[PDB]
């Protein structure tokens, strides 16, 4: 197999920006790349062919070239429209691989995450399971690490976070981290902490509540 | 059925179909030939 | 064939390779084995594609033939009716075989000329960094080791960097 | 060293235009002929000369019984050609039928 | 031309799925076709393809033995056929035609569907509303967090509303997650001022059509 | 005008057009084509 | 002694489906492919789900 | 193409010919630059004139559809001319449409041809008292000045003149 | 042509040859003469019979005019009748000129890719031990006797056994 790899990731840009998207592979394929564009919600909508060759209905201001290994997706003046996730396909081996992904996002001011912790529902506690869930609340950019601790002791594999796209307002997202445990689980710990750490927050900021209340 | 032909139905999956003139439906387009192969591999060595 | 490469100085196919129509069987000091040309695939497979539905669309508006009743009295304009009715499916069988037939003849013809572009896109890579045996095969004058060999494949082998080693080759043959 | 060198070669042009092929859609050409027409001036106009017979709001059978909602009709001059609605409001003012109606504007087309 | 899919399926664990890619109109054609699945959040991935000029079917490792890619002849329809399903298989499936402006392109994917998206689950089961109260020992002028938490359902989707359609400022339903059961679980959390704890009361409605089960939890400012 | 169509005039120096089947006087040639460009020179080099 | 080859050849296989052309009659390819139906069921089925009116 | 010459071992177009479709480019110690081919380009010209006239003639006494009229109770025959008028109109469509479809693509590859062809006369010309670089250039083996050029895109190119100092530079290269 | 060899670099046909549309012309210590490849020309021979029986009786039922009479207010379906079978004709005519006038298109064309075919036949088959002379003619480098042109001319032309002498003779040509 040939496996193909983006570059950026996630990406950060506001209108009239010049966005590059770099992607890679482990084998030259000699020209055969394609470039998709998806938006929330809907199918790829194809935008560069043969790696220069430009689709009916694209817009001038996205262009692309490479050859070999190496291959460029650029948008001169950046839109209100080119905001999605982008995908570079190749065409030369039969089994045919995809792009990780790269999703241009709408550049604005760091905002720091609004922690919040809720303990377990009595409701809930009386089917023998036990969630808490950790909210960070309207923050920028996306990048967060929300690390659960029980007793002073860190946590793994027993968690699920779920985070939103940006707002159409304020341009922030929120995400939420749920941590899943059985009452026998639950009740034979006090401590239950949520650190996060993200760029706005000059340390990791922490909130923790006890069983009792 | 979604072709109907006075002597039977025809599954509607080719372009020609050499039954009956007088169709009704999703039906293919008549012909009168008795062969109809596009050729799209190329010349095989026997 | 038209272009003489498909059952003419190429004698016969290869029943080797499975996952191309045209390709390369190369035979170095690493060993042998087959593979598929991608440039002439990819053109051959959408030009077929494009014939099949051309041939398959362009027959929409194909005379679709209604069924109409006279009585007795009205002789003339039923046969009027017969003969219109035949001459259009007529018209159009007509269209379907001989459009068939020709296509058919292009199709094999554009196999052959796949065939004989590929040896000659090869042929002017190499030049006379080897030798052009005759049966579809060119006799390097030089070693040409598994990366040698990929680099032909894709339009990108140096002639210069094996020019002086084939001249050595080339000037001890002479000689005798 | 390097000699003298002569390389064969074709056009070049800078035009955008483009056809389609059996095996091949959408072609760019260094030169192509439209043969197709798709144009009009969605206008009716004389022919070569000669002003068409415009029935208006009256059918050939109003403008040859004489229906006098037609009196525009009454002295036509020489036609090129008869425009008439597909169907006029003033055809027959008393309900009836007009008797090989259909026969005698065939005829009508040749005068 | 457009090119039309199935409906949304809810399959049950280890049965088969059929998915059928049509396109408009009495056409026919010979057009490659290639089905790319997406997995919930997550990217593409190339799951199989079919050449009618050469009538093959060629499959990807990962579903080779469990991929069945077949066509109806020339009528532009394709379908695929995915055995032994699992949880791991909900995704939303697309079909896409191998064809640009310059005509058939082998490999190139330039007319998509829509997606058809595809659950897995033993059964369906209603929601478990369970309030996020208020725990307003802390952040007094930092509004207030209150929510519900909306816990093993299936199949998608759920409609969670704030105070019947009233409360909307603030209101961050999140999307749903597959948990390791198979069932899904989502939270709608909503910023509220903490002065209306008492005055203005808060009540979420939690909707889930497949199962009939319309939950109405009041989330109190609890102990 | 040369030419006459319930829609219009055609002057079209063409020898084909897709306005309307019934035409009067000097006319071209009626098809359903909505487009018929003929290849003369050669393939463009971008 | 024998230098190394690289030799360029065409797709062959067992197939039997044969074509024809204007010059030539039977000529065995690799792929083919039928445009033409030739069978029939025999009966009267609905069309689309409608039943029709046999009189 | 078909013959291999355009977008084939012959890359790409030159901008700078503008008074003609096929051309050589020199290079020589008095200068560089265009000339048109004169016998390849008449006979093109004067091939693809006979193409159109052949296409917009030939398709002459197609069917003038003219309007007719029926009654309430003539629907039979109504329908019967209707069906006969659309049903010619469709078949001359096809015919129409297949022709410049099919004369595109034997237009394209006519060109095709005609590039092949004089690189060809270019490569008989020369045989070995030139180096056939591969890229659709010819590097000579003896000095070639303007008159000499000139000789080649005419066809009257004296190999034995240059022959004797060709084999000179030919002996010398491969005795590095 | 297409292939570029009818009117190509073979600038003239042989009036001299009358036993075959195509062959070889020898001139060796023995004498001169003329021949046929005894191949090329049995399968032209056969695709142009081919072609032609193709044409011939292919329209299977070309539209078959009968009169019909109409009395005098009956114009409308006269005028019907009138249109219907001019157009059936007409669509024919054009069905047999513009068939006759591809298919020679193709005809002559065959007749060149068979003459290309056979040159390159034979061109392969001599490799290095004879000089392209440009012009349709191979210069042997070694001695050629009629058994040895006979070999050329049906495809069993031994290389290696007139290699060694080839090569002599090509050293001394190349020094001087
Ligand atoms: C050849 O290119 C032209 C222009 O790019 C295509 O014409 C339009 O293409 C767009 C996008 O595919 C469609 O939305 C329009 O309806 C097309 N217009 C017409 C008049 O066709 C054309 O489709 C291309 N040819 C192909 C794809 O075969
Ligand atoms: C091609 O012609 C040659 C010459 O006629 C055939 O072979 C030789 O014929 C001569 C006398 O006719 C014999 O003395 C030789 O023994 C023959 N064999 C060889 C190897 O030269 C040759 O057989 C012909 N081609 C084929 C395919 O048979
Ligand atoms: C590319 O990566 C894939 C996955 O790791 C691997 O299977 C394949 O062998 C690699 N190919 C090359 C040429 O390195
Ligand atoms: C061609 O082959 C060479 C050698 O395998 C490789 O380095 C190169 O990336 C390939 N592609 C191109 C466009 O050169
Ligand atoms: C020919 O007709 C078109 C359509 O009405 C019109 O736009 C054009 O100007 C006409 N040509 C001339 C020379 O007036
Ligand atoms: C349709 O295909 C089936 C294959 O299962 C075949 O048995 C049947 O005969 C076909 N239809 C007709 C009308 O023949």
């Amino acid at each position: 197999d040939i496996q193909m790899t983006q570059s950026p990731s996630s990406l950060s840009a506001s209108v009239g920006d010049r966005v590059i998207i770099t992607c890679r592979a482990n084998q030259s394929i000699g020209g055969y790349l394609n470039w998709y564009q998806q938006k929330p919600g809907k199918a790829p909508n194809l935008l560069i062919f043969t790696a220069s060759t430009l689709q009916s209905g694209v817009p001038s201001r996205f262009s692309g070239g490479g050859s070999g290994t190496d291959f460029t997706l650029t948008i001169s003046s950046l839109q209100p429209e080119d905001f999605a996730t982008y995908y570079c396909q190749q065409n030369y081996n039969t089994p045919r691989t995809f792009g990780q992904g790269t999703k241009v996002d709408i550049k604005r001011t760091v905002a720091a995450p609004s922690v919040f912790i809720f303990p377990p529902s009595d409701e809930q506690l009386k089917s023998g399971t036990a969630s808490v869930v950790c909210l960070l609340n309207n923050f920028y950019p996306r990048e967060a690490k929300v690390q659960w601790k029980v007793d002073n002791a860190l946590q793994s594999g027993n968690s699920q976070e779920s985070v939103t796209e940006q707002d159409s307002k304020d341009s922030t997202y929120s995400l939420s981290s749920t941590l899943t445990l059985s009452k026998a689980d639950y009740e034979k710990h006090k401590v239950y902490a949520c650190e996060v750490t993200h760029q706005g927050l000059s340390s990791p900021v922490t909130k923790s509540f006890n069983r009792g209340e | 059925t979604k072709c109907q032909t006075p002597m039977g139905a025809i599954n509607s999956s080719m372009p020609f179909h050499n039954i009956h003139p007088l169709t009704i439906g999703e039906c293919p387009k008549y012909v009168k030939s008795n062969r109809l192969v596009l050729a799209t591999g190329l010349r095989n060595s026997p | 064939g038209l272009f003489g490469a498909i059952a003419g100085f190429i004698e016969g196919g290869w029943q080797g390779m499975v996952d191309g129509w045209y390709g390369y069987h190369h035979s170095n000091e690493q060993g042998s084995g087959y593979a598929a040309d991608k440039e002439s695939t990819q053109k051959a497979i959408d030009g077929v594609t494009n014939k099949v539905n051309s041939i398959i669309d362009k027959m929409n508006t194909q005379f679709e033939a209604v069924g109409r009743e006279f009585n007795n009295l009205e002789r003339r304009i039923e046969n009027l009716n017969k003969k219109m009715e035949d001459g259009f499916l007529d018209v159009w069988t007509y269209n379907a075989e001989l459009l068939v037939l020709m296509e058919n003849e292009r199709t094999l013809d554009f196999h052959d000329s796949n065939v004989k572009n590929l040896y000659d896109k090869v042929r002017l890579q190499l030049r006379d960094n080897a030798k052009e045996l005759g049966n579809g095969c060119f006799e390097f004058y030089h070693k040409c080791d598994n990366e040698c060999m990929e680099s032909v494949r894709n339009g990108t082998y140096d002639y210069p960097q094996y020019s002086e080693e084939a001249r050595l080759k080339r000037e001890e043959i002479s000689s005798g | 060293d390097p000699g003298d060198q002569i390389c064969i070669g074709y056009h070049a042009n800078n035009s955008t235009e483009q056809v389609d092929t059996i095996m091949e859609k959408n072609v760019t050409v260094t030169h192509a002929q439209d043969i197709l027409e798709k144009k009009h001036n969605g206008k009716l106009c004389d022919l070569d000369g000669v002003k068409p017979l415009i029935l208006r709001d009256c059918s050939v059978a109003g403008w040859l019984l004489g229906n006098p909602m037609c009196d525009e009709f009454i002295n036509v001059p020489e036609w090129s050609y008869i425009v008439e609605k597909a169907n006029p409001v003033n055809d027959l003012c008393y309900p009836g039928d007009f008797n090989d109606y259909e026969e005698l504007k065939h005829l009508l087309s040749r005068i | 031309v457009q090119l039309v899919q199935s409906g949304t399926e809810v399959k049950k664990p280890g049965s088969s799925v059929k998915v059928s890619c049509k396109a408009s109109g009495v056409t026919f054609s010979s057009y490659a076709m290639s089905w790319v699945r997406q997995a919930p959040g997550q990217g593409l991935e190339w799951m199989g393809g079919f050449i009618p000029i050469l009538g093959t079917a060629n499959y990807a490792q990962k579903f080779q033995g469990r991929l069945t890619i077949t066509a109806d002849g020339l009528t532009g329809t394709v379908y695929m056929e995915l055995s032994r399903l699992r949880s791991e298989d909900t995704a939303v499936y697309y079909c896409a035609r191998e064809v640009t402006w310059k005509g058939a392109s082998i490999g190139v994917l330039g007319i998509w569907g829509q997606g058809t998206m595809v659950s897995v689950s033993a059964s369906t089961k209603g929601p478990s509303v369970f309030p996020l109260a208020p725990s307003s020992k802390s952040t007094s002028g930092g509004t207030a967090a209150l929510g519900c938490l909306v816990k093993d359902y299936f199949p998608e989707p759920v409609t969670v509303s704030w105070n019947s359609g009233a409360l909307t400022s603030g209101v961050h339903t999140f999307p749903a997650v597959l948990q390791s059961s198979g069932l899904y679980s989502l939270s709608s959390v909503v910023t509220v001022p903490s002065s209306s704890l008492g005055t203005q009361t808060y009540i979420c409605n939690v909707n889930h059509k497949p199962s009939n089960t319309k939950v109405d939890k009041k989330v109190e400012p609890k102990s």
